RNA sequence: UGCCUGGUGUCUUGGGUGU
């Protein structure tokens, strides 16, 4: 579809990060808290990202 | 009684299960953070499925 | 006049209960 499916829009090209409600943190302890999977996962992500900069410059 | 009853002694054992560790209900309390749903547990006050 | 408190991990695994 024109409007809505277009095909090149199968390739990613921008990701977009999903707010904190959908990867919440959670306190395993008193003190220490665990991020979430998701919250990794974007993490490793972005620090392939800026690897990929870096490398390219 | 018109009808004679059978008597006599039977070993009988008493099961963990009670009545008073089972009974639960729920009107409101605590939920997910995730999903916003009651929590699961009759121990944690959560809600029924 | 000294003035009262609601806020509860997550993921696995095991053993059980009623059909």
């Amino acid at each position: 579809n024109e409007d809505y499916a277009r095909p090149e829009w199968m390739i990613i090209t921008v990701l977009p990060v999903p707010p904190p409600q959908v990867r919440p943190s959670i306190a395993m302890d008193e003190t220490t808290q665990g991020q979430d999977d998701l919250t990794h996962k974007l993490s490793d992500i972005l620090k392939a990202n800026i690897n990929v900069q870096k490398l390219e410059m | 009684l018109m009808a004679q009853v059978f008597f006599g002694p039977t070993y009988y054992q008493r099961l963990r299960h009670m009545v008073d560790d089972k009974i639960h209900a729920r009107a409101r309390g605590p939920v997910q953070v995730l999903t916003r749903q009651p929590v699961e547990g009759r121990s944690r006050d959560g809600g029924l499925r």
